[PDB]
């Protein structure tokens, strides 16, 4: 379980601004999606559109930051959870293909917020590659996730 | 360990449930 303390609402505000790039306190579709796109998805308005309809209680076509954090406390589980790896295996795998690359990992996390330097990335990448193929495939990504 | 540790900040500000 999640608490509302100090610290962990200034998580969620630095994830909420993310999105909110104009601070004008509301995430719009538009807003949304050129985080995705930054992330290499390409999702349609109407996959944008029913996310924000998942907690528009008012329905003015916006997420505000209660509604945001309605949608955190609904979705947000253990980080070490089988379904919130399956999903962060799927935001690093940008094109989709199965496989985690040096370039993609390095391009998400810098667009998320936590930019890493390139031996950061090459030391996760080789330390979670156990098959030798230079890149990190879900099990590996499993097992990285995993470990403690 | 410091690129997980900075996975696990993602995913507890909640951007893995955004995104
Ligand atoms: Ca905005
Ligand atoms: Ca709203
Ligand atoms: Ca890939
Ligand atoms: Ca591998
Ligand atoms: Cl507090
Ligand atoms: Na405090």
């Amino acid at each position: 379980a999640y608490q509302l303390t100090e610290e962990q609402i200034a998580e969620f505000k630095e994830a909420f601004s993310l999105f909110d790039k104009d601070g004008d306190g509301t995430i719009t579709t538009k807003e949304l999606g050129t985080v995705m796109r930054s992330l290499g998805q390409n999702p349609t308005e109407a996959e944008l559109q029913d996310m924000i309809n998942e907690v528009d209680a008012d329905g003015n076509g916006t997420i505000d930051f209660p509604e945001f954090l309605t949608m955190m406390a609904r979705k947000m589980k253990d980080t070490d959870s089988e379904e919130e790896i399956r999903e962060a295996f799927r935001v690093f795998d940008k094109d989709g293909n199965g496989y985690i690359s040096a370039a993609e990992l390095r391009h998400v996390m810098t667009n998320l917020g936590e930019k890493l330097t390139d031996e950061e990335v090459d030391e996760m990448i080789r330390e979670a590659d156990i098959d030798g193929d230079g890149q990190v495939n879900y099990e590996e990504f499993v097992q990285m996730m995993t470990a403690k | 360990n410091k690129a997980l540790k900075k996975i696990r900040k993602l995913q507890k500000r909640g951007l893995i449930q955004m995104t």
